[PDB]
């Protein structure tokens, strides 16, 4: 995938989080990106190895 | 006059979503 220039690999899945309007990505304790907001439909997904 | 601020004055540092963690 390549989401707004951010590249990687994994499995996309529906998510049940509510990003604030000023947020785009979401990290964890390991500091890797776990969720992303689709830049077209504006839905939130979950990235899994 | 003077007053005491107890724990006021905190804002979001970055624009990244986090949940169920403790950040420094």
């Amino acid at each position: 995938f390549n989401f707004n220039g951010l590249t990687g690999t994994g499995v996309l899945t529906e998510s049940n989080k509510k990003f604030l309007p000023f947020q785009q990505f979401g990290r964890d304790i390991a500091d890797t990106t776990d969720a992303v907001r689709d830049p077209q439909t504006l839905e939130i997904l979950d990235i899994t190895p | 006059a003077y007053t005491n601020s107890f724990t006021r004055g905190v804002y979001y540092p970055d624009k990244v979503f986090r949940s169920s963690v403790l950040h420094s």
